[PDB]
């Protein structure tokens, strides 16, 4: 359950670095119009992005 | 300063193009190829043009870009090069002159210079681009190293004015000689 949420906060880690960032984002999302996938991904960073560096933290996403 | 990461002004593998070929949030024309890992902005053909450019303009005070590529081919010579640029041309753009191989920066005159071998090394080149304060500054990891840190300067202009609004770009060429001109990524930064 933790484990299944880290899993799947990895798995469009494509960098490794333990952040999701918007093309990390466009590819877990993703044929869909460009606009359709900006307004997904700008809503995961109003949703979620809280100190507003871009990029979505484990802390972020498990909330 | 903080540093914001900007996707729509942003590329990288390992799933860099979309099933229909395209880059997303980007156009590109002439004769870039797009791939999953890397765009070949200019490939080892005869007189070659190829780009690539944000779909949107960056309204950003201050930014910095960073960009990672390989120059490659079969000569000690090699020809044209790529250069990284924002633009309304209006704006700035870092020449990676081959055919030197020079690295400079152009305002629309030469402004600035730094003598750079930036072909066929061992690791991909990387250009950290920084426009912070009206200062835009180049450093250059000259791909004898993997470490994604290890930069060194190659030249700055204080005092400089940019469009408010610009596109963020990637252009390569190719002459009689001809390299192949390849962007792993590139990842822009708003910077406050
Ligand atoms: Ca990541
Ligand atoms: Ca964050």
């Amino acid at each position: 359950p933790q484990e299944l949420q880290l899993h799947y906060f990895k798995m469009h880690d494509y960098d490794g670095n333990n952040l999701l960032d918007g093309l990390e984002l466009s590819t877990a999302i993703t044929l869909m119009s460009e606009d359709e996938l900006i307004n997904i991904i700008d809503g995961v960073l109003r949703d979620d992005d809280k100190n507003n560096d871009g990029y979505i933290d484990y802390a972020e996403f498990a909330k | 300063p903080h540093r914001r990461f900007e996707y729509k002004y942003s590329f990288k593998g390992p799933h860099l193009v979309q099933s229909d070929g395209t880059v997303p949030f980007w156009a590109h024309a002439g004769n870039a190829i797009p791939s999953s890992d890397q765009i070949r902005v200019a490939p080892s053909l005869k007189s070659q043009r190829g780009s690539v450019w944000t779909k949107t303009k960056a309204a950003f005070e201050n930014w910095e870009v960073e960009v990672t590529f390989r120059v490659t081919g079969r000569g000690r010579i090699g020809a044209d090069g790529l250069a990284i640029w924002y633009a309304e041309w209006n704006g700035v753009g870092i020449f990676f002159d081959s055919f030197n191989p020079a690295i400079v920066i152009i305002g629309n005159q030469a402004l600035a210079s730094c003598q750079r071998d930036f072909r066929n090394k061992p690791y991909p080149v990387r250009a950290k681009i920084t426009y912070y304060q009206n200062t835009l500054t180049v450093m250059i990891n000259n791909g004898f190293t993997p470490d994604k840190n290890d930069y060194e300067f190659c030249a700055k202009v204080e005092n400089m004015i940019i469009p408010a609004q610009g596109h963020f770009g990637i252009s390569a060429a190719t002459g009689g000689l001809a390299d192949d001109h390849d962007v792993l990524s590139f990842l822009t930064f708003q910077l406050t």
